[PDB]
């Protein structure tokens, strides 16, 4: 039940809500009033999908979907069987991740660490609630959010984005992706590194972090250095998905027309609007 | 069907790729242990992987792992509760102790080295050509802990040379001696450096290097751990 | 405000650093560069030195040619006025032989043949920048593992431009030199083979991508977050584990119920990143060779 190293951290405090009420661990979890909370949320969230299955027909996980209230009850509630219990887990699945957050919050303060994990999480956080909540209100409807299924939610993101003619054309899209490629490249390039010099050729000795910047010099002119590389993976990480939320709650908002289409104030400036020659002229 | 074989092959890879990593990640901790330092019953479905061995450079020998785990130090922690599953009290002074978040481990009592085998961070009065380049210089800084009283003065700055950063503040006390400071635990500000971590009367309590221009792991680690501490210790001490 | 340590407070600088030599040829190297204080305030201040030897000029030389080609190709276009080339930049495009030149070299240069030229210029620019990942770490005792992880992308690359036209038989099947027209290309590619999310391997692949950026979120803010006990000195926590990584450790044992430890985080990172392209590849490859239709396929194959 601990790890070897592990006793001398399971300290009283850090915890941010109940004193030492629910200051204490199950096998490695800690627990915390946050803990609770989750637990809480999560079952609730867990059942009323159980539910919601039976009240649609299905057990297959390849089939069970809940769907949000119909386009027809704009932002109010609706029934449970059309679009309620959707709702109430979209309540518990928000109420878990903020738990989640908040419960990693008390962990770091029992470690004596920084809170860029937690602070981390909480840009995926937002990103659902852009989905779920941010966008569908702008808009003035529950059922532009996505359903909760493996396989409809993917049948959503394509109706969505073919509702704009191709979604590449999105230009805050277009961010978000580079930002995705450049951080799995990042990760790549990050394991590979250290692992290439913690497990050099055989019989020889680790390598070390001057080993390290001097690879990255000699391949490419550069090396980002320890630190740097960590603060890239984080940064590259966050910004991927500040600009999916981004590119998403724009779209149908402030921009509803086919995203390929807005490229046109590039081509249209005055200076080279009417020259011709080339594709558009 | 050609797609339905890799699709197959691929989830049977993945659960063996997945078993190999999690095993690859048992080479430190375990087995588990109860509270009270002897194995756990119950180790999970992984088993321990076998022994690699990493080759130190600079004749500093050998890991192997996983191997014999000890703290090969004292825990000044008692239990709260007749069961598993609860918090341990310090039984004496938290910060003094190095538990908590005050805690070290018992890294080697020797710096760590570059490539070229010299160590790794030195004050930088030693580190031939080093110099700020940019930032504000804190060096001459007073010292600032969560008392909102000054502790010290900042009389230099510990870089690491291969890595070519600011690691520590070196900061002189009241009696003339001085402390480290890890730089990630500091404030540079324009007229002083600030110290959320601790107050002023715990600056006394840093653990102290035993050569003045070198730090070995072991005291790396006393030091960042104690200031550390202070975030959860020094609190009744910290006013916003 | 604690510090958060994102960007650094003092910058230092010292002798410009020359690297270690191991088994380097040194008559390779350039000097060092200039130093970017800018760049300073988030990684390392110092650029180059750089090594080019053989292997790197003719990577460097075809990389370029691939890219001046193209370049021409697009000039052509605009009819070799600047403005018509800023305007129309991201429409611009060198387009593969049609179909019906096979996997011939019989097609004009302006209509494919440039589109082969460019290719050859490409392949062999990539395929040489992977020989040197491969010798840089060679010539300093170190694993090839930024060699093996380089030739997961490579192999998607080469699926796409090379090994997936040949088996479907004809250049017309790759894909376009250009912005915008790559981008058509690949929304056309899912259309043409009934939509790419019921592709199993794409299924995979999009797990992965997404899967790097959350374990990068999560391992880039964990080392952050414990660098006040000199976290990002991986190699030296590997070697004689130190209190950062056992704070990391606990971290997420407390909080998902295990973890890592600092080396194998590092191979859950590799794999994570890796398997993005080396399934991703695969979904690619069986596309339109194996699987006319991924829908139709799904519906057979649960
Ligand atoms: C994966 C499925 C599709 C595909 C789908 C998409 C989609 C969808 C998107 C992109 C986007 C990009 N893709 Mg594409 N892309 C494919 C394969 C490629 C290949 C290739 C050699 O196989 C290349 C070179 C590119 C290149 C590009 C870039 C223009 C852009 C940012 C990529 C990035 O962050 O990379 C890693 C990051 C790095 C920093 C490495 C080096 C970065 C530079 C920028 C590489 C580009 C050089 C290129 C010659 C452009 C310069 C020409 C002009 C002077 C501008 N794609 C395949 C066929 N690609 C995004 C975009 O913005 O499109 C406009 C976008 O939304
Ligand atoms: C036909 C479809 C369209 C299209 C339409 C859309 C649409 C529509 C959307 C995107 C979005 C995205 N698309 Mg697009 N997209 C297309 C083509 C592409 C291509 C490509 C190569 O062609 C790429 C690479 C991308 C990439 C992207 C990303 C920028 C973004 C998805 C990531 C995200 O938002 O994360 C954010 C992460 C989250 C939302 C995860 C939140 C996780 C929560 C907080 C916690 C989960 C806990 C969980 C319940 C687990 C519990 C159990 C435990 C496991 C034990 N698109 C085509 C052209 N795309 C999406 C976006 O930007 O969303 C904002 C979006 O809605
Ligand atoms: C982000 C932009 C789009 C979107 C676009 C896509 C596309 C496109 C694809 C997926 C795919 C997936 N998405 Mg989705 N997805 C969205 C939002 C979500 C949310 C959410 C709470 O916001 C969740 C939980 C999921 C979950 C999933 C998985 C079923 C699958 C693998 C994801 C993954 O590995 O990520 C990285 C995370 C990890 C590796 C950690 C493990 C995460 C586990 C696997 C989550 C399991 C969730 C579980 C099945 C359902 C809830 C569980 C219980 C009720 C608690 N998506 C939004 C609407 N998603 C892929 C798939 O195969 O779909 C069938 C796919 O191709
Ligand atoms: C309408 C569009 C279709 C679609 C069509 C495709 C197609 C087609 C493909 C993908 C592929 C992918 N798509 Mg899809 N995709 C859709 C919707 C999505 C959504 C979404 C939320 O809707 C997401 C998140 C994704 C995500 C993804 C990625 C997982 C995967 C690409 C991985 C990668 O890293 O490639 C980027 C990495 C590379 C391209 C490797 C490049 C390596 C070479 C060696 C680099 C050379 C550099 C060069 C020399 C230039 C150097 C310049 C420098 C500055 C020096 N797609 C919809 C359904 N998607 C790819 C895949 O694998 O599918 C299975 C692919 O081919
Ligand atoms: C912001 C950058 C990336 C990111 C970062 C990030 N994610 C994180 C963290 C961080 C820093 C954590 O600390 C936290 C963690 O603990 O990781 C192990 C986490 C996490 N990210 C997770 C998943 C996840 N992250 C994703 C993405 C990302 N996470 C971003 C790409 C995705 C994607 C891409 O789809 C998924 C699926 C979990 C592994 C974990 C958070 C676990 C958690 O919140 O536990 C509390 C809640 C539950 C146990 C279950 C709640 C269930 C119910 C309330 C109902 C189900 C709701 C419904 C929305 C289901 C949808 C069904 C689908 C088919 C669509
Ligand atoms: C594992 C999956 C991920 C992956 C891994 C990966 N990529 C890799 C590696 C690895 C492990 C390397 O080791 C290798 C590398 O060296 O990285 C630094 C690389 C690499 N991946 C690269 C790009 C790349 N990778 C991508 C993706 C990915 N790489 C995946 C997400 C993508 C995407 C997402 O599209 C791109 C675009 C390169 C940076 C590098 C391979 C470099 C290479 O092959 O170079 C050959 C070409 C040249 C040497 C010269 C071409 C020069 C010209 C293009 C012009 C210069 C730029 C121009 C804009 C200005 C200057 C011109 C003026 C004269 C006008
Ligand atoms: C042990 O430690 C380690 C180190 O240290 C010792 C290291 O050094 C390194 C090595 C790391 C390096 C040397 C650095 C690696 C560099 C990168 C991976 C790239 C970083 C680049 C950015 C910060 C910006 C990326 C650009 C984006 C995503 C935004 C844009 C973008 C695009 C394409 C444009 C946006 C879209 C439009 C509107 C128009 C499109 C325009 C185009 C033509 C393109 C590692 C791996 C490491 O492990
Ligand atoms: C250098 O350092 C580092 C480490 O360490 C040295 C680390 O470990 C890690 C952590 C990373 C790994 C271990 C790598 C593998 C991780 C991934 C691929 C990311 C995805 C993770 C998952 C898919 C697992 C998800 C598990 C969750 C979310 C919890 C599972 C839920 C339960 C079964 C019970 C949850 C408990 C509850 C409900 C709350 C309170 C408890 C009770 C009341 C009971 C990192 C980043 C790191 O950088
Ligand atoms: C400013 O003006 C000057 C002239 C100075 C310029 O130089 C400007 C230059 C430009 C504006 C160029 C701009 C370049 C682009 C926009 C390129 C963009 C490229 C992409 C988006 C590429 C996407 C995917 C490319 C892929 C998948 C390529 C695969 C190719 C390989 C697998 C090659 C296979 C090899 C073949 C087919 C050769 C076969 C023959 C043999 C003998 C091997
Ligand atoms: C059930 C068996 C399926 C095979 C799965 C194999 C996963 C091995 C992962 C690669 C290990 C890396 N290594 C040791 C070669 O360096
Ligand atoms: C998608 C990544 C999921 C990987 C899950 C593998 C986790 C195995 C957990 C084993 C931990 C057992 N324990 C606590 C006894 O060490
Ligand atoms: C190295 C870490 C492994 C993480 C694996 C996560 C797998 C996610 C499940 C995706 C489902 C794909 N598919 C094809 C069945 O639809
Ligand atoms: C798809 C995600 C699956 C969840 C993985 C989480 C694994 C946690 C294992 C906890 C171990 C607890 N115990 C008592 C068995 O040791
Ligand atoms: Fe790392």
């Amino acid at each position: 039940a601990l790890l070897s190293f592990e006793r001398k951290y399971r300290v009283p405090g850090g915890t941010l809500v109940g004193g030492n009420l629910f200051d204490f661990w199950v096998g490695p979890f800690y627990v915390g009033f946050f803990g609770v909370a989750t637990f809480f949320f999560a079952a609730l969230g867990i059942i009323l999908i159980a539910w919601s299955a039976v009240l649609q027909g299905t057990w297959n996980p390849q089939l069970i979907s809940v769907y949000p209230p119909a386009l027809e009850y704009g932002l109010g509630g609706a029934p449970l069987a059309k679009g309620g219990l959707w709702q109430i887990i979209t309540i518990c699945a928000t109420g878990a991740f903020v738990s989640w957050a908040l419960r990693e919050v008390e962990i770091c303060r029992k470690l004596g660490i920084g809170y860029h994990i937690p602070f981390a999480f909480a840009f995926a956080i937002l990103a659902h609630l852009t989905l779920v909540l941010f966008r569908p209100v702008m808009m003035g409807a529950w059922g532009y959010a996505f359903p909760y299924g493996i396989w409809t939610h993917l049948d959503w993101v394509s109706n969505t984005g073919y509702t704009y003619g191709n979604f590449h054309y999105n230009p805050a899209h277009m961010i978000a992706i580079s930002f995705f490629f450049t951080n799995a490249l990042a990760l790549a390039l990050h394991g590979a590194l250290v692992l290439s010099a913690a497990n050099p050729e055989k019989g020889k000795e680790m390598r070390t972090p001057d080993h390290e910047d001097t690879f990255f010099r000699d391949l490419v002119g550069y090396s980002i250095g320890t630190l740097g590389i960590h603060r890239l993976g984080l940064l590259l990480s966050l910004s991927a998905v500040f600009f999916s939320a981004l590119c998403m709650i724009i779209t149908g908002t402030i921009w509803f027309d086919q995203w390929v289409d807005w490229w046109q104030w590039w081509v249209k400036l005055p200076w080279w609007a009417n020259i011709p020659g080339g594709i558009n002229g | 069907d050609l797609a339905s074989l890799a699709i197959y092959s691929f989830w049977i890879f993945l659960a063996g790729l997945i078993y190999y990593l999690q095993t690859e990640n048992m080479r430190e901790g375990y087995p588990l242990e109860n509270e009270d330092g002897t194995p756990a019953a119950n180790q999970g479905p992984f088993p321990l992987p076998k022994p690699k061995t990493f080759i130190l450079p600079h004749g500093r020998g050998t890991l192997t792992v996983p191997g014999p785990e000890s703290e090969d130090r004292p825990i000044a922690l008692a239990r709260t509760a007749v069961s598993e599953g609860f918090p341990h009290a310090p039984t004496g002074d938290p910060m003094k102790d190095g538990v908590g978040p005050a805690s070290w481990v018992a890294r080697r009592d020797l710096p760590e080295l570059d490539g070229h085998g010299h160590n790794k961070i030195k004050p930088m009065k030693a580190a031939a050509g080093f110099h700020v380049s940019a930032g504000k210089n804190p060096i001459g800084l007073p010292v600032r802990g969560c008392d909102l009283e000054i502790a010290g003065k900042v009389v230099d700055i510990w870089v690491d040379i291969p890595e070519q950063m600011a690691r520590f503040l070196e900061v002189e006390l009241k009696d003339g001696s001085t402390r480290l400071l890890p730089m990630q635990m500091v404030k540079v500000q324009s007229n002083r450096v600030h110290v959320n971590a601790l107050s002023s009367d715990l600056f006394a309590g840093i653990p102290t290097i035993k050569s003045p221009t070198e730090v070995t792991l072991l005291e790396e680690d006393k030091i960042c751990g104690y200031v550390a501490g202070g975030l959860m210790y020094a609190a009744p001490k910290r006013k916003s | 405000a604690e510090y958060q340590n994102i960007f650094s407070q003092v910058q230092v600088r010292g002798p410009a650093d020359l690297g270690m030599t191991e088994d380097v040829n040194l008559a390779n190297r350039s000097g060092v560069g200039p130093f970017s204080t800018l760049l300073g305030w988030f990684g390392n201040a110092q650029l180059g030195p750089i090594y080019l030897g053989s292997l790197g000029v003719l990577s460097l030389f075809s990389g370029l040619m691939w890219f001046f080609t193209i370049g021409i190709w697009f000039w052509y276009q605009a009819g070799w006025n600047p403005a018509v080339f800023l305007r129309d930049l991201f429409f611009f495009s060198l387009e593969p032989p049609a179909p019906e030149y096979g996997l011939s070299f019989a097609a004009p240069l302006k209509e494919g043949g440039l589109w082969l030229i460019a290719s050859f210029f490409m392949f062999v620019a990539v395929w040489s920048w992977w020989g040197r990942t491969y010798l840089r770490a060679q010539a300093l005792g170190m694993g090839k593992h930024t060699a093996w992880a380089f030739l997961s992308a490579i192999w998607l690359w080469m699926v796409l431009g090379f090994i997936r036209p040949i088996l479907m038989g004809s250049w017309s099947e790759a894909v376009p030199y250009g912005i915008f027209s790559h981008l058509d290309w690949t929304n056309n590619f899912s259309l043409v083979h009934g939509n790419l999310f019921y592709n199993p391997f794409h299924g995979l692949s999009i797990a992965f991508l997404y899967g790097s950026a959350l374990l990068f979120a999560m391992h880039g803010a964990t080392i952050l977050a414990v660098s006040r006990f000199g976290g990002e000195r991986e190699l030296e926590q590997i070697a004689d584990r130190g209190t950062a990584a056992e704070r990391a450790a606990l971290f997420w044992r407390w909080t998902m119920g295990f973890n890592a430890t600092m080396e194998g985080i590092h191979r859950w990172a590799i794999w994570m990143a890796v398997l993005v392209t080396l399934t991703g590849g695969i979904g690619i490859l069986l596309s339109g060779t194996v699987v006319d239709n991924w829908y139709v396929w799904g519906q057979n194959h649960g």
